[PDB]
RNA sequence: GCCCGUCGCUAGUACCGAUUGAAUGGCUUAGUGAGGCCUCAGGAUCUGCGGA
RNA sequence: UAUCUGGUUGAUCCUGCCAGUAGUCAUAUGCUUGUCUCAAAGAUUAAGCCAUGCAUGUCUAAGUAUAAGCAAUUUAUACAGUGAAACUGCGAAUGGCUCAUUAAAUCAGUUAUCGUUUAUUUGAUAGUUCCUUUACUACAUGGUAUAACUGUGGUAAUUCUAGAGCUAAUACAUGCUUAAAAUUGUAUUUAUUAGGAUGAUUCAUAAUAACUUUUCGAAUCGCAUGGCCUUGUGCUGGCGAUGGUUCAUUCAAAUUUCUGCCCUAUCAACUUUCGAUGGUAGGAUAGUGGCCUACCAUGGUUUCAACGGGUAACGGGGAAUAAGGGUUCGAUUCCGGAGAGGGAGCCUGAGAAACGGCUACCA
RNA sequence: UCUUAAGGUAGCCAAAUGCCUCGUCAUCUAAUUAGUGACGCGCAUGAAUGGAUUAACGAGAUUCCCACUGUCCCUAUCUAC
RNA sequence: UGAACAGCCUCUAGUUGAUAGAAUAAUGUAGAUAAGGGAAGUCGGCAAAAUAGAUCCGUAACUUCGGGAUAAGGAUUGGCU
């Protein structure tokens, strides 16, 4: 999207009150956190204008469980991407490996600018959508 | 399965109960209590098969009902009360007094104690919170809850609880040197001292435990139970003092004490 | 009963899942409350675990909070004017969460007059000293300034009448009030 | 005929089946929650009836044999204390243990009076239980207050120790 | 010496085959749609302006 | 216990299969049949149909007993012991059986609940129940039923019951004895504020303004009957059982991360009308979630085998046979699923889509 | 073996061409000289005196099926002239 | 109105001409309707009935690949805001 307040509703962090009766500085009160496990919260998640209630840093979604790494293969959806987690399955009888791949839809916060082919690390969270269960926490590309 | 399960079969019973596999279809399913269904010793198996006092379940029930038997400081009458790790079971009519504890093989021992020690028990504080009205409280591994603990008492410590009244007699912290009781895992019943922990994020924490004979092993922090100072236990340990010698060493000891 | 299981939805790969188990109570859904206005009528629905839920219909009044002041008063509901999900709820005057509604202004107006001693639109010594201490508090923004003259306050409903039985809400203010007013006047 | 009772409320001269729930006539449930579809008859009186049960709201000028001429006395008198008080016109303070109905029963030659046990009857047992409840609550109140004060003093001592440690630090 | 195929008899197996062939099961468009449930009402009757 | 042998030829050397050999908690069957221990056993075809009779009922000292029952008030005039019948509370959602349906479904290992419900057990836990703010309260304590019963009956018939008169509660609908310590409980909901622990949180908890058709905060029961005198049926007083809100515990439940399944291209494109992938918002849920709904973008899977089809396919722990590799089987004693002829709906309950529970259709 | 100039080949058929004939078998129906599919020693089928098949088309001929109805069971009534 | 120099009604224009009056018998000619059944009628579904416009969905064998096709089979249809 382009404008912050796009949908038919007003986008704001729940239980965050601007207190419009105070003329303080910085003209905003954004609620963030640190996801833990050493995952650094980006400065875009620090200072940005979006809301994305599903963001692990600003939204009310907590990262816990399996931490995974993949390479994205699709970014056409809205604030959601699909990663191809390649792995080598092992057949015991023939005592050698075979190539296999899995696609796990992973939710992406606007704090990152992801591109097809990058390598992104994600973490398990509560079911975001029917198939989406993870959120991206770091990207890597060059 | 459209509700709670109220039956247990002999094969599905935990192995350390040491029930035989051919006498009866079912096993005594523990009722709800301070401890889990596993890693807990029912009074029926502590009497009928451990102490051999009663020959049948009906006689175990009669013993329980005439109120000779009291776990911790309170009399128990249910046939299959889940007496857990450090629970003290009295049997005041025969003047004995046991504290449950794991032998080095990994089973509930029949270790007997005196009343001067039965007047207390230890518990690994498993959670610390602030309850209602801002009051802090601790909850131990046997579901027992104590309000208003010392602020220095944190999770993974041990709290000494008087059976007369739930109150913190003292506590043992979790740090290098403390003697610990490995309650869980492949080292069920082993006793040693802590040299250092690992403290992984998210994953299960790890501790490196060495014993009197310097046999270093590793165990998850969820399966340890610190019980006293360095070589200074706060409880009396069963025979063997939590040292597991090899199979050949056990055979040699058996043949030498034949 | 309405089933909440995903065993009936098509798989992510378009695979038609097969009927595995008959429907179950621990995944049952219930019909929407569709709470209207006037002549409070709350039906109690038992929920799993022996809990109680207040399926509200025809609610009369609700507790609405002025977040800048911190106070909250019971107030009669004039009616919905904008709903982000569906305009049908606006048309039929349905009370659900995040509904932008008009409510009465007299309780909040009287509270403002008795707490700060000012007026919108248009006596004891302790009262005068209190108003002097609370001076420059009539700096309330032009939106609500004209709102109280209009006699109705725009508030967002923050409760779930189909769940809690109450239609509690909070007064629109500042940026969000301006956004919702712009949506109303977008023509 | 066929023994289907007339249901109070349904307005039709026929026999129709309803889902009879709890607290309704013509159906005695056997299980908690069960509702069985029985067959009843309408409140409309019709030629299809076999017996019609009537109650004499006002007696006529001539009596009947197994009727107003003859009365059958109430089998059991009041059993609760206040029911006995109201039925005998007792006041707030009269004893009720002596007015109780002493029904005479004779096993052959041995006769004895069986009186109902009085429930809701104030008794030293009940008063003792009430006093015990009061004592339990007040004891609990004292215990909680003293424990709260003790932990407050312990926390104050701990914070004083923390201040002493802060003073000791920084040389 | 061996051996091939047509034809003739017997037996078995499968195939094509008019019959808009026939059954059994699964899914499903469309039409009809019981039933319990939620809900708008209806309020017999019973009870102290009310309640069920 | 890392082994072979007979068979194409006049004879030979090979490929090659047929056959022989041995095992099978692998079945049937034929013949024959003394003893001991042990023991499978209507799965295969028909999850086909079922006569009949059983398999879920249950009480103590401790919910209600004036049975017009038994035995006694040798303890008692309200009762006192036992006790049918019945109301009440629990359980009947466990167990047992079968393997039909199921091919990322179940299931196994491994994860999460910072994503929720949880009867019961265990351990803690309601001076604010005068708050509608000191009699709403009768508080030496409150109200009405109604069961059980007698009598009148209907039906060929059912674990059918109507009309009448009785009567209790730990059944229902109410309701105080809480002083008053500070600064007004708890429960619900909304908005605002601070914030010992975790890797991490809007967490735990606390403070405000209120809302609530209002939850809970003991009118229950059995024993022991003791201490204080200003001796009154006064004041205090033990052992318990039952009940109760919140939190924790336990028994669990529901979802959930990764990985893994037989044969099929004579199944290559599939999902996307009207849910498909995702976003916003709301309902719904016990709770997350396209679980459902409205608006919006056009997405999601696939030759690393999708979608479709078959399975004589419940999955696993495991079984038989094997130098090493492996092959075949696993209906079935244990774990987890699913079913009660098919299918759906639902009451009660903490727990059911429950079938030895109902509702309807089909057979 | 007689004989012709050659002796009906490919094909097709009780066909609009088959006397016997309502041929024989199957299907369609309760019942079928009808329809269709087969069998062909075909009185007397058959190759631009064109053979066979053929999508579409047909105010052509024929059979069956669904719907539909006074065609009929079994008739009755109404209006105009 | 409607797709429409279709059908129906009206404007300018033109006619109101066709022997007429009274009754409402049979049989007629033309138009119709019929309960239940639904071709059993008859040589034969002859006559009649049924469907029908538009939008959306769905559409087989066969094929000369162009068609078959409006295949078959279903749903909606007004007014007003």
């Amino acid at each position: 999207e382009l404008t912050v307040q796009s949908e038919r509703a007003f986008q704001k962090q729940p239980h965050i009150f601007n207190n419009p009766k105070v003329k303080t500085s910085k003209r905003t009160k954004r609620w963030y956190k640190n996801a833990g496990l050493g995952f650094k919260t980006p400065k875009t998640a620090i200072e940005g204008s979006y809301i994305d209630k599903k963001c692990p840093f600003t939204g009310l979604v907590s990262i816990r469980g399996k931490i995974l790494t993949g390479t994205v293969v699709s970014t056409k959806m809205h604030r959601t991407i699909v990663i191809r987690r390649a792995y080598l399955h092992y057949i015991p009888k023939y005592n050698r490996y075979e190539k296999r791949h899995k696609n796990v839809p992973v939710h992406v916060s606007p704090a990152f600018r992801v591109q097809v082919g990058d390598i992104v690390t994600v973490g398990q969270c509560r079911p975001i959508s029917k198939t989406v269960r993870f959120n991206v926490v770091k990207v890597s590309a060059a | 399965a459209r509700g709670p399960k109220k039956h247990l079969k002999r094969l599905a019973a935990p192995h350390h109960w040491l029930l035989d596999k051919l006498s009866g279809c079912y096993a005594p399913r523990p009722s709800a209590g301070p401890h889990k269904l596993r890693e807990s010793l029912p009074l029926i198996v502590f009497l009928r098969n451990r102490l051999k006092y009663a020959l049948n379940g009906r006689e175990v029930k009669a013993i329980l009902m005439q109120r000779h038997v009291k776990v911790d400081g309170k009399v128990r009458t249910d046939t299959t009360y889940p007496a857990g790790f450090m629970d003290v079971i009295t049997l005041d009519a025969t003047n004995e007094n046991f504290r449950l504890v794991y032998d080095v093989k990994g089973r509930f021992a029949v270790h007997r104690i005196t009343d001067e020690e039965a007047s207390y028990k230890l518990g690994k504080v498993k959670k610390v919170q602030l309850g209602k009205k801002g009051v802090p409280y601790v909850v131990t591994h046997d579901g027992r809850t104590i309000r208003y603990p010392d602020p220095n008492i944190k999770v993974n410590d041990t709290v000494k609880i008087d059976l007369a009244s739930g109150k913190i007699t003292d506590f043992i912290k979790f740090d290098a040197g403390k003697l610990v009781y490995v309650t869980g895992g492949r080292n069920l019943g082993r006793i040693g001292t802590i040299v250092h922990k690992e403290r992984h994020d998210g994953g299960f924490d790890l501790v490196h435990i060495k014993d009197s004979l310097d046999n270093t092993f590793v165990t998850r922090l969820n399966n340890v139970f610190v019980i006293g100072e360095q070589g200074k236990p706060y409880i009396s340990l069963p025979k063997g003092k939590g040292i597991k010698l090899s199979i050949a060493e056990e055979r040699d000891r058996r043949r030498a004490q034949q | 009963g309405i089933s909440r299981d995903s065993r009936h939805k098509r798989s992510a790969t378009g695979a038609k899942r097969a009927q595995f188990r008959k429907k179950r109570k621990f995944e049952l859904g219930r019909q929407p409350a569709n709470t209207k206005i006037g002549a409070k009528r709350i039906h109690s629905v038992r929920t799993r675990g022996g809990n109680k839920k207040y399926r509200a219909l025809r609610i009369e009044t609700g507790n609405f909070s002025w977040a800048s002041e911190g106070i909250s008063k019971k107030t009669r509901i004039a009616g919905v004017v904008y709903h982000p999900s569906n305009n049908e709820l606006v048309r039929t005057n349905t009370l659900t969460k995040a509904a932008i509604v008009q409510i009465d202004a007299t309780p909040f107006r009287q509270w403002f007059e008795a707490h700060y001693g000012q007026t919108l639109g248009k006596k004891s010594k302790n009262a005068e000293r209190k108003w002097a201490a609370r001076a420059a508090s009539a700096k309330i923004e032009s939106s609500v300034e004209s709102q109280f003259s209009a006699g109705r306050l725009y508030a967002c409903i923050s409760s779930r009448p189909g769940q809690s039985g109450r239609c509690d809400g909070y007064i629109l203010e500042g940026e969000e009030l301006a956004f919702y007013l712009r949506r109303l006047t977008a023509k | 005929k066929q023994g289907f009772p007339m249901k109070q409320g349904v307005l039709l001269p026929t026999r129709i089946k309803l889902l009879l729930t709890k607290n309704v006539s013509c159906y005695r449930p056997r299980r908690d929650g069960e509702r069985k579809r029985k067959s009843v008859r309408g409140a409309i009186v019709g030629p299809d009836l076999a017996v019609l049960a009537l109650v004499i709201v006002k007696k006529g000028e001539q009596e009947l044999e197994g009727l107003t001429d003859t009365t059958v006395p109430k089998r059991l008198g009041p059993k609760r204390a206040n029911n006995i008080r109201k039925f005998f016109g007792l006041s707030k303070e009269d004893d009720v243990r002596d007015f109780v109905i002493r029904r005479e029963v004779t096993k052959g030659e041995k006769t004895y009076t069986k009186a109902p046990k009085i429930q809701r009857l104030v008794t030293p047992q009940r008063l003792q239980r009430k006093r015990h409840q009061r004592a339990l609550k007040v004891r609990n109140a004292q215990a909680q207050r003293e424990a709260a004060a003790e932990y407050a003093q312990l926390l104050a001592k701990r914070l004083s120790e923390r201040k002493a440690e802060k003073a000791e630090i920084r040389k």
